[PDB]
């Protein structure tokens, strides 16, 4: 039912994915030390992941496990991204 | 509606809900994780 929740997660993912994909793309191209163009993008990404994680996904359903398992994957990437960000800042 | 593997290429190159949408996001996250870990 409360699957509006599982959606709210997916919308946040869509954004995280966009922003972080751009970050990685830039990050990957820049030499060293103009890598700092990615920063803006990691930040916006990180922010989307965090809003994703925040969503309480409350319910029983095999689909609901799947959503929360998704939030866990966002957690994993929130952390790796913050790590990379810090390395760049 | 769109084949989920199309969705993923779309999303990946910045172009153009339900249990299928979740499969998309799940796979896209895994890709992010692979992509970040490569950076080390």
């Amino acid at each position: 039912m409360g699957s509006m929740e599982a959606e709210r997660v997916r919308v946040f993912h869509k954004q995280a994915f966009e922003y972080i994909s751009i970050a990685l793309r830039i990050d990957e191209d820049e030499k060293a030390g103009q890598k700092e163009q990615a920063v803006e993008w990691y930040k916006k990404g990180i922010e989307e992941l965090e809003k994703g994680i925040a969503v309480i996904v409350t319910g029983q359903g095999e689909q609901c496990e799947r959503a929360r398992r998704l939030q866990a994957k966002m957690m994993t990437n929130l952390v790796m991204a913050k790590d990379r960000l810090q390395l760049l800042e | 509606q769109v084949d989920m593997l199309l969705q993923e290429m779309a999303d990946e190159a910045g172009l153009d809900t339900g249990s299928v949408g979740t499969s998309v996001a799940s796979a896209e996250q895994d890709e992010l994780s692979q992509r970040l870990a490569r950076l080390r």
